[PDB]
């Protein structure tokens, strides 16, 4: 689902009103996740009516197929860029940015097209059977992009239209890490990875981010 | 508010519910209200009729031997609609003149929405028509009535046997869906014994009754173990098992929660009190003999909002 | 389904469904606000309009030419939809109107 | 050879013809049915393959009727000889046990699935249900074995007649009791007392909870059961007193054909009975949804 | 006497569809006497034998249930002979 926002790259003063605008392409249900990226994204609302567990500024709004983002009193904290995301459908997309429990990663450096360079995600403060794994890709000066998916209860393993057979997913289940196998890395796969976290059975968005990883080619 | 709504074949019918999951309460169920929208002229020497009715599917042959007619209706309502509470109120205002509201109650003492995997189980169906009183000029729709994790956490698990001495017990009742189960082993072995291995299993009880009770011995998830006991020493040992839908695929019958239209569901949750399905868990610990079994409750928690009619990510 | 409505800047062609024995309407929103009724039509005898559109907004349907004319004061300004009485079909999307 | 035998020794015939005709009418095309849908059509189950071998074991009896019709329909003169009344006497026995082994494992089951639902789909497998099917008729095979070793064509005043023959003195009286006596233990004792345990228990179990057309066929089934072997059983066991008590030999010189008639009409009702009237069947021969969405709401 | 009796009789119901005999007895039987007239009937110009003869209750000529006449009077009724059992 093509996902395009209005606004670009906004300026405002202290006491502006901020107004983000975000419109699908196959009239998604009333499921969108908003993220604020400075930095790890963080996710400020979720299902697009509810607030997460950050301050009451922050209000969505569903009118259809556009959902809207109004912040109604900014604050000097607030630059940074905002993405919209749907999670109807396994392939999700993110939005474009308009600029105004700990997950540890590890793995990097130069590719050298042609090898492994195995990455491993660290959870402490929760288990993989009641939780998904999700990892994203972050190309330098582009939006967010999802690119691998776990889920041990089920054991499905989803992954990208142009990034599945090159990438595979894995879970050990006995000491909470999750992994991502690589192989036949390309020119254009050199983003910063983001391990994410999100809960199984009510995928109410990804909560907490990793720390990231840079991998250049 | 996005209520949900499903049409008739050749657009004859529409029927708006707020929700489609009724949570039990252990002392009220939640109403299943709702508004019908009618066309305009289809109802002439006509009366719409919505009934709710609760099927308990419990076999698929290709030929009824007598008459046994392989469907079993528990619970069956019926509603005309020719006070309003305040959802059904607003949708009157927003559909216009031509809608009529239907209110439903679930009577206690009935089933939960439980299918079996190969839908067997038992399920909640609405069924929307007029007629001077076909599957091309009714709605069809289903409804799970489930409940969630209760506030009292309960008495903590502990059951002890001798025959050699084995003590077992979790640190409490009330596990979430996914939760690891941490037990707690510590064994004797006073004399004259070995144990070769330790096992620790987990089992659903399902409690089918329609003529007579029946019980379901389905192991969910099993671990073993190499460590030995020898004669006059002690051990303890602390277990993490956790029940998952990943292994127990291509288990026929195996307990799941109510499935709308061929979903994706987990391991059925425990059922807290008749004719139906009653699931509950159990942690069987063997010695290698002595077993012992620690029930124990599976729930949801309680959620802020409306599950889901499927799984989030879809294909 | 391919809910595809024409005129404006009005006539809806339906695929999936026919018209034989159902009544058909025309939805507009609101310039901001949600949904709204303005006019139906049955298979014919009774048109049944609304209060607000009357006198200054009609309707009719053809039953082999597989479309529905409405034929149409500055409030008028929103996005019109074409869809079943009981709001069956897919929800659509009009081009415009003013 | 000059063999003669010469000595010195009705509406009800006639209603035992009809009866063989209307059986004969409508019990071919019922189990033809029967064996194209279970044996070909429909999915092999326990059920499907019990009704077929029935519907086989019904059809065999019913393609050798035509024969027990021209002996009856002409005042016992048996055109056949002495390898053809055996050999028809042998098989109407075979088919007549395995159909009545059949009922009665079809109440057995109908009785543990619905009663012991713990151990019913954990012993009901394809092969025992064939280890049973094949034990059945085995059983059936020598179980008649004596009609096809016994029987002798003779001469009663210008009538041959092929009977059982219960002279091959001492060894004639004890034979004819043992024969009948054990044929009524097997064929109307103990597969009645199942059916009539099973079902009333079954009953009972449903009595004590919240389908009434469940109980209506079952009913039917018995009675008809009931009503038709009855009058056949009796008149074999009749038999008996003739030669050990005095006895006139008049009631059943047409009682017999009477209830054999019966017996015959149970025998063609029977698919009737258990297929041939299922709701779901009929549908088949007759011939031979919308997606959930969702709206918005004020506030 | 009885056993010329039945030997004309069993000649008459044979050339009904001689030569001399060399067997012959006689039974206490109420109601009869059973002639066992095991003879010849050789014939010349045509017009070993069993005939067991019995006002005659039965006549089983033959030219083997001999023991069925005899005892007739008690009951000349076969087993079964109503059925195909
Ligand atoms: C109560 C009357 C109406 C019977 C109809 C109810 C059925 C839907 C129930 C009754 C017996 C049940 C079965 C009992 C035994 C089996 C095997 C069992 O597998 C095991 O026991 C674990 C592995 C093994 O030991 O084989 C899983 C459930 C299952 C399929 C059950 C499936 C559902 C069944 C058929």
């Amino acid at each position: 689902i093509q996902m395009t926002q209005s606004p670009s790259s906004l300026s405002a003063s202290v006491g502006d009103r901020v107004t983000i605008t975000c419109r699908a392409s196959q009239s998604v249900s009333s499921a969108v996740a908003w993220y604020q990226q400075k930095k790890a994204p963080k996710l400020l609302i979720y299902s697009a009516s509810s607030l997460y567990s950050v301050p009451s500024r922050f209000s969505g709004s569903r009118s259809g197929t556009d959902f809207t983002l109004t912040i109604s009193s900014l604050q000097p904290e607030d630059f940074a860029t905002y993405y919209c995301q749907q999670y109807k459908y396994v392939p999700v997309t993110f939005g474009q940015g308009t600029k105004v429990v700990q997950l540890v990663e590890s793995g990097g450096g130069l590719v050298q097209p042609g090898g492994s360079l195995r990455l491993s995600c660290a959870a402490s403060g929760f288990n993989v059977y009641s939780s998904s794994i999700h990892w994203v890709r972050q190309a330098p000066g582009k939006g967010l992009e999802w690119v691998a998916s776990i889920s041990s209860y089920y054991g499905y393993t989803y992954y990208a239209d142009s990034v599945k057979g090159r990438f595979t997913i894995s879970a050990d289940t006995s000491k909470n890490t999750a992994y991502l196998q690589m192989n036949s890395l390309r020119a254009e796969d050199t983003a910063v990875y983001y391990c994410a976290r999100s809960r199984q059975f009510w995928y109410s968005g990804l909560d907490y981010w990793g720390q990231g990883t840079l991998v250049t080619v | 508010t996005r209520v949900f709504k499903k049409s008739s074949p050749n657009g004859k019918l529409t029927v708006y519910l707020g929700k489609r999951d009724f949570v039990d309460h252990l002392d009220k169920v939640d109403p299943v209200d709702g508004v019908v929208l009618v066309d305009p002229d289809y109802l002439k020497d006509r009366k719409v009729f919505v009934t709710l009715t609760v099927a308990f599917r419990y076999g698929r042959e290709d030929l009824d031997v007598l008459g046994l007619s392989f469907r079993k209706d528990l619970f069956i309502a019926t509603y005309q609609a020719f006070p309003p509470t305040r959802l059904q109120d607003r949708l009157l205002r927003k559909l216009g003149q031509h809608a009529h509201p239907f209110f439903f109650t679930i009577p206690q003492n009935l089933p939960s929405s439980v299918t079996l995997q190969p839908a067997l189980g038992v399920d909640f169906e609405i069924r929307a028509f007029v007629a001077k009183s076909h599957k091309r000029n009714s709605v069809r729709l289903v409804i799970r009535k489930v409940q969630f994790a209760p506030e009292k956490p309960g008495p903590q698990p502990s059951a002890e046997t001798t025959r050699l001495h084995l003590e077992a017990s979790l640190d409490k009742e009330l596990y979430y869906h996914g939760e690891p189960l941490n037990v707690n082993v510590h064994v004797t072995n006073n004399s004259t014994k070995t144990v070769k291995k330790i096992k620790v299993s987990v089992r659903q009880y399902a409690d089918i009754v329609l003529f007579s009770t029946a019980q379901y011995k389905v192991p969910v998830a099993q671990l073993e173990q190499d460590d030995q006991v020898s004669p006059s020493s002690t051990f303890s040992k602390v277990y993490t098992i956790t029940p998952l839908l990943s292994d127990n695929r291509e288990k026929r019958g195996l307990a799941l929660d109510g499935k709308l239209k061929h979903e994706d569901t987990n391991l059925a949750s425990s059922t807290i009190v008749v004719l139906g399905i009653l699931v509950s868990y159990r942690v069987k610990v063997k010695l290698v003999d002595v077993s012992v079994e620690l029930p124990f409750v599976l729930m949801h928690p309680k959620p802020k909002e409306e599950p889901p009619h499927r799984e989030v990510p879809e294909n | 389904v391919q809910l595809q409505e024409s005129g404006g800047g009005l006539s809806c062609v339906v695929s999936g469904f026919f018209f034989d024995t159902v009544t058909m309407a025309w939805y507009r929103r609101a310039p901001g606000k949600h949904r709204e009724l303005v006019a139906s039509a049955t298979a014919g005898g009774t048109t049944t309009y609304a209060d607000s559109v009357k006198d200054r907004f009609t309707i009719s349907r053809d039953n082999a030419k597989n479309t529905v004319y409405l034929q149409m004061k500055p409030e008028d300004t929103a996005v019109y939809y074409c869809n079943t009485f009981v709001r069956s079909l897919s929800w659509g999307q009009g081009t415009q109107v003013t | 050879d000059y063999y003669s035998l010469e000595s010195d020794l009705g509406v009800v015939h006639w209603v035992s013809l009809v009866l063989y005709c209307l059986a004969f009418v409508l019990g071919i095309p019922g189990n033809a049915i029967v064996i194209w849908f279970t044996g070909f059509k429909w999915k092999k189950t326990v059920t499907t393959l019990w009704f077929l071998n029935l519907a086989i074991a019904d059809f065999i009896f019913l393609l050798f009727l035509p024969l027990y019709i021209s002996y009856v329909a002409m005042n016992f003169h048996w055109p056949f000889g002495i390898w053809l009344c055996k050999a028809n006497s042998f098989t109407a026995q075979l088919n007549m046990f395995a159909s009545v082994f059949f009922l009665t494992v079809i109440s057995l089951d109908h009785y543990i699935h619905l009663i012991h639902p713990v151990l019913s789909h954990r012993h009901r497998t394809l092969k025992n249900s064939l280890i049973v099917i094949i034990f059945i008729w085995l059983l059936a095979s020598l179980i008649g074995g004596p009609a096809l070793y016994f029987r002798d064509t003779v001469e009663f005043n210008n009538h041959t007649l092929c009977y059982n023959n219960f002279q091959k003195p001492d060894l004639t009286l004890i034979r004819h009791h043992v024969l009948t006596w054990v044929k009524f233990i097997i064929g109307y004792l103990f597969p009645l007392l199942t059916m009539s345990i099973c079902y009333l228990c079954l009953i009972f179990k449903v009595k004590k909870r919240s389908s009434s057309r469940h109980f209506w066929t079952i009913l039917v089934v018995v009675v008809a059961f009931v009503v038709c072997w009855t009058p056949y059983h009796l008149f074999s066991i009749w038999e008996l007193t003739i030669h050990h008590n005095s006895y006139s030999h008049h009631v059943m010189q047409a009682g017999i054909p009477l209830s054999t008639g019966l017996a015959f009409l149970n025998s063609c009702l029977n698919p009737i009975l258990y297929v041939l009237i299922s709701k779901k069947f009929q549908a088949r021969f007759r011939s031979s949804s919308c997606t959930t969405a969702s709206s918005s709401l004020a506030k | 006497e009885a056993q010329r009796r039945g030997l004309q009789v069993a000649l008459e119901e044979f050339h009904k569809h001689e030569t001399s005999v060399e067997s012959a007895v006689d039974t206490p039987f109420p109601a009869g006497i059973f002639v066992r007239l095991e003879f010849k009937l050789q014939q010349t110009s045509c017009r070993k034998c069993l005939a067991c003869i019995k006002k005659v209750l039965g006549r089983l000529v033959h030219c083997t249930q001999c023991l069925r006449v005899q005892r007739a009077g008690h009951s000349f009724y076969f087993p079964g002979q109503f059925a195909f059992s």
